[PDB]
């Protein structure tokens, strides 16, 4: 999300837009007390 | 392990060719040779015309010649020497003295990736004044042709040629810059960066490929002759390569020691 | 909003070659028809392989009329033993002066293919004759007699019925193009002399005249192509 | 096994301790067309010439260096007939024949002894000018004999040996550093190649399809395949071994390509 | 009407690395074919796992020829507890500087992976040792005897028929991808030091010479990848 | 020919906030993995429901 | 044909573009020889 | 490939924007040993 008005579209493709990681191959709480 | 390397054929090892553990994930592929060459690099500076123009003679030249050195640029990778193709590179590191400096080149950068002995591409032109609030205008002909150099006078005021012609001219902005792509054009197949060869069949200077090129740039003012100041200008050209391939590879540029 | 743009380094230049095309300042015209008039040219290709007359420097008589330069072959009856007409393959040589290929090649860069010459007889029917006409790619020197144009690439022709020969020298190459002037006489740009022999002499009774004339023609085969072209030469205009 | 009997035309040649063979590019370099730039039916193959010609190098001693080559040019060599190698009748062809095209075999000769060591490097480098000196003048079969082997200088290194043009004396008289042609022998094994010693082998092989800036280069100026010998390794042996050894070689073209009748060549 | 736009803050700037192409001055043209050699390559990678000769300085005997540097190993006949060669890993060290890795690393930034090293033998068929080969990650000093290259990684070697032996430095490291060459010469840039050490001596008959040589490579792994171009060092062309 | 455009008064001027983005000088690249590590942060509130210990003026 | 890269659309209808005609109501050679 | 953010179009048409050849009518090693 962040803020865009990118609803339509982006020009480059989304691999040029910011880097992917590699391959290895309603919120939630911090720690609970068991 | 155990095998020889002596058959000139070896391939590489992973970790468990004698140890154990296992392979590591491809990186990245920064690598392919159509994606690494693709970068805007400047290979020299450029003095700009402002008259009916002139060009360098052939091999030997005598004193008393009249032309207009340095104002040419004879886009290639390869080492030129005064914007006509040579096959060494010169430094002139102690200049002083008479007798005309020519205009020398090469691209620095090229040759340190630079494993292979043919190469294929196309590239674009990119132009820039270094001198402030400057308006002026890129010309350009083919490889295998020659500039066209005369004037015919309209108005009592004396204008050469090279504002028309066939071949694309481009006119800048308010200190812009201009910009466009270039494809092919010359009668050899693929560019070589070694050759064997010689220009004609005998009595010639065996290694430089002259037809196998890209051709010029030069840079010119839109004003009539006799209105020329008297302060030169420069400006300067660069290059990025596009859509390359490559093939039968070979050496690198020696590393010093020293 | 407007939508969001970005200006690239070129702004507001024009390219001489740039295929696009401007805002009209008046439309909606019309215009008179065409289709009356005949004779289209779609490729000037069309207009290439049509016939010309080649010019050539005059022998060693030089008439003062205007412009001693002649369009034919003056044979002699004297045995020697070399060529008639000798000339190289540079499309700007001083034989390809008003062909057509060398004309409409004189703006242009770069062609590939063939190269028809032919040559039309013009004597009397009662004589009669053999000559070959030979062709060879560059050699160190230039081949001379008959043993040299021999060897290499030829064709001999009678004088009969009809009056010509057409004749097309092949195309080798090192590499597909080829320019069409040398600004450095290279292996790229020439390919050798061409001639013609004479083998055996111009055979003709008596009290009909001497020394026979053959014109040359020169056009464009079916493979010949240009490609790229190049600002022109402004000096027929001084 | 290690026993390559190959047999071409009417000439056959074995070396019984040999190693295999050594192809590049393509895993069948014999496989081509004739060339598209030409019009005229080309002159292919024919059996009297399928040949292993074979021809004599200079030997090699002791008092050698490191990096030190012999290199013959490629189908130049046929012209200038070093070592008693000529080309015989296919000289006689390929001077009357404007365009040529053609691949080579390649295996090359010694044979040392099991108390020696001592390595060599056959490799075939692509499109090099490794036989002059920058007078303007190619080396001929008389100035072989005064060296026996090319001193790896620096100056081959720097890529300060290629001939250079007349500068012309409008100009000032440069001081060159650079030329793209040159010889790096830290890196000289990225070429089709095998190493030769005493350890194993006795004969090896290289092997080559063509390459070419163009379709069909010209007749009797081009050269692609330069062909160089280089030591990594001086040799030693006791008084008694057989003293400098020999060394020949081998040379086979395959699926030649010749294109354009003239008279035979006499250089201008 | 003009659809509405807005300019953002680059305007007619050109970055060099922008991933965009410009409009042709000349288009539509052909050009030589491109099928008939063989030889493409791909990625330089196919390039970067060739052998390639290492460069080494010269044991204290400094022969006054030119550049006086062995790509070779002189061992010795003396018994001392000390290697025969040990060499860090940092790709742009002395040793490093004209290995392909090396080379066409040296105009890279980053990469990861292994790097495998061969050696091959070249000695009399006669003659037989016995050569240990061994690898530490960086201690605080350096391992020097047989004891300390004894407990971290290693692999014995024998002489027999065959002459080389295959060798691949591991790849442990701290983070994935590792830098080229170091301006701090931190953890991150070095992986320790190789060596390798004669472990019995070098056995061989009478009148067959002494101290035998072997050769080192330097080549790509599997997994060695590289990223993100730099610009060069033109040091070379001065 | 182009298609007609008109700029309208906000030219070349960049806006802190301004909800989009820009073109890359340097792209396809690659990145270490992440998901090793845990204890991600969507949002702060989650950080902002923890005890704090206040602070006070000392008694005279 | 000429050089264009409009292979997409032109911004003007055509008879704005370039005058067309009025209402009257693989190549080939440069003439035969019957 | 190469480095572009064209993944929706091109303004000129593929022949003006780079030559293209004639009509003569995972990747592999480099050279084996048979």
């Amino acid at each position: 999300r962040g803020n865009n008005g990118n609803m339509t579209f982006n020009y480059y493709a989304n691999t040029y837009q910011n880097s992917v990681d590699f391959s290895t191959s309603i919120l939630n709480p911090l720690g609970y007390l068991k | 392990s155990t095998d020889n390397a002596e058959t000139g054929v070896i391939e590489a090892g992973n970790t468990d060719t004698d140890f154990s553990g296992e392979l590591a994930a491809p990186g990245s592929n920064h690598t392919n040779v159509k994606f690494l060459f693709d970068r805007s690099r400047l290979l020299n500076v450029i003095k700009v015309l402002e008259k009916d123009a002139v060009f360098p003679r052939p091999f030997p030249t005598q004193e008393g010649a009249q032309q207009d050195d340095g104002y040419f640029c004879l886009l290639t990778p390869r080492p030129t020497v005064a914007s006509r193709p040579a096959t060494r590179f010169g430094l002139y590191a102690n200049p002083s003295g008479s007798g005309v400096l020519a205009n020398t080149s090469l691209d620095f950068n090229f040759y340190s990736l630079a494993c292979f002995t043919y190469f294929r591409s196309d590239l674009e032109v990119t132009v820039v004044s270094l001198e402030p609030d400057l308006e002026f205008a890129v010309g350009w002909f083919p490889s295998g042709s020659e500039y066209q150099a005369s004037s015919f006078v309209y108005d009592q005021l004396h204008v050469p040629f090279h504002f028309t012609g066939r071949t694309p001219r481009a006119f800048a902005s308010k200190g812009g810059k201009v910009s466009f792509v270039l494809p092919w054009n010359s009668v050899s197949s693929v560019l070589p960066v070694r050759w064997g060869g010689a220009s004609k069949l005998s009595s010639a200077t065996r290694g430089l490929p002259a037809h196998a090129d890209w051709g010029t740039i030069y840079a010119f003012v839109p004003r009539p002759n006799e209105k020329k100041s008297t302060a030169v200008k420069h400006v300067a050209v660069y290059i990025r390569y596009k859509n390359a391939r490559a093939w039968c590879p070979s050496m690198l540029p020696f590393r010093s020691y020293k | 909003g407007p939508i969001p743009t970005a200006p690239r380094e070129n702004s507001l230049m024009f390219l001489s070659t740039l295929p696009d095309d401007t805002v009209p300042a008046y439309g909606n015209v019309r215009t008179p028809p065409v289709n009356y008039l005949p004779g289209e040219i779609t490729d000037l290709l069309q207009l290439a392989r049509i016939p010309t007359l080649m010019a050539f420097e005059r022998v060693p008589e030089p008439v003062p009329a205007s412009d001693t330069y002649v369009p034919y072959v003056a044979v002699p009856t004297q045995f020697d033993d070399r060529p008639l007409i000798s000339f190289p393959i540079t499309l700007s040589d001083p034989v390809y002066q008003n062909t057509l290929v060398g004309a409409i090649s004189s703006n242009f860069a770069n062609y590939r293919g063939c190269i028809q010459i032919t040559l039309t007889f013009c004597g009397p029917m009662m004589a009669r004759g053999k000559f070959l006409l030979s062709y060879s790619p560059p050699n160190g020197t230039q081949p001379q007699t008959l043993s040299e144009a021999m060897q290499c690439t030829y064709s001999i022709w009678d004088i009969g019925l009809n009056s010509s020969w057409t004749f097309v020298v092949p195309y080798i190459s090192p590499s597909d193009y080829r320019e069409t002037r040398a600004i450095t006489n290279s292996v790229y740009s020439a390919d050798g002399w061409f001639s013609l022999h004479k083998l055996t002499k111009i055979t003709l009774p008596p009290d009909c005249p001497q020394s026979p004339c053959i014109l040359f023609f020169a056009s464009a085969g079916e493979d010949y192509t240009l490609r790229l072209p190049v600002d022109c030469n402004p000096s027929y205009v001084f | 096994d290690r026993v390559t009997t190959q047999t071409a035309g009417n000439t056959a040649i074995n070396t019984q301790s040999s190693l295999g063979v050594l192809c590049a590019y393509v895993e069948d370099p014999t496989k081509s067309d004739p060339p598209s730039s030409s019009t005229d039916q080309p002159t292919t193959t024919f059996t009297a010439i399928d040949r292993w010609y074979t021809g004599r190098l200079n030997s090699w001693t002791k008092a050698v260096k490191t990096f030190s080559f012999q290199a013959v040019p490629l189908p130049g060599a046929f012209l200038s007939r070093q070592g008693g190698l000529n080309g015989g009748a296919f000289t006689a062809t390929l001077h009357r024949h404007f365009l040529m095209k053609c691949g080579w075999q390649v295996q090359v000769q010694c044979n040392l002894t099991q108390f020696h060591q001592g390595a060599l490097l056959v490799a075939m480098v692509p499109e090099t000018t490794l036989d002059v000196k920058p007078d303007g003048k190619a080396k001929s079969l008389q100035e072989l004999n005064e060296e026996q082997w090319v001193e790896m200088s620096d100056d081959y290194r720097t890529g300060k040996n290629m001939p250079f043009q007349s500068l012309g004396t409008y100009y000032r008289p440069p001081n060159w550093t650079w030329g793209p042609n040159f010889i790096n022998p830290y890196q000289v094994t990225v070429f089709p190649h095998q190493i030769l010693n005493a350890r194993t082998s006795t004969s090896v092989d290289i092997n080559v399809p063509y390459i070419g800036e163009t379709p069909t280069q010209s007749s009797e100026t081009q050269n692609s395949w330069t062909l160089l010998v280089m030591v990594l390794v001086p040799l030693d042996y006791k008084e008694g071994a057989t003293t400098d050894p020999e060394i020949t070689f081998s040379v086979r073209p395959t699926s030649p390509y010749f294109n354009g009748l003239r008279n035979r060549y006499t250089a201008g």
